[PDB]
């Protein structure tokens, strides 16, 4: 296949190539996260240091 | 700031089972041979 086989609508998301991509197949339909991104954690406390 | 060291991004990789344990596999009948002997319907015929 190619990219432009895929249809149209189809375009406008993931588009997986097999076998090349059977991991991400896979994560996919586990519906799991490829990445898994920390707990957000508090803003900074803003220092301040006079002149 | 607040380094990340301690809480780091992580990726995930599932843990592939492969298809040398099982697989899919195709059903052939084996044709009764007519090679072999096998019968074959008879008509009759009437010698009036």
């Amino acid at each position: 296949a190619k990219k432009e086989h895929v249809p149209t609508w189809l375009q406008n998301t993931h588009v997986y190539s097999w076998p090349k991509n059977k991991k991400n197949i896979l994560l996919r339909l586990l519906r799991e996260e490829e990445f898994v991104a920390p707990p957000r954690g508090p803003l900074p406390t803003l220092q301040v240091v006079p002149l | 700031v607040r380094e990340p060291g301690s809480q780091a991004c992580l990726a995930i990789d599932p843990l592939v089972g492969e298809e040398g344990g099982a697989a899919v596999a195709k059903l052939e009948p084996h044709l009764q041979p007519r090679g072999q002997p096998a019968p074959q319907p008879l008509h009759t015929l009437v010698l009036a």
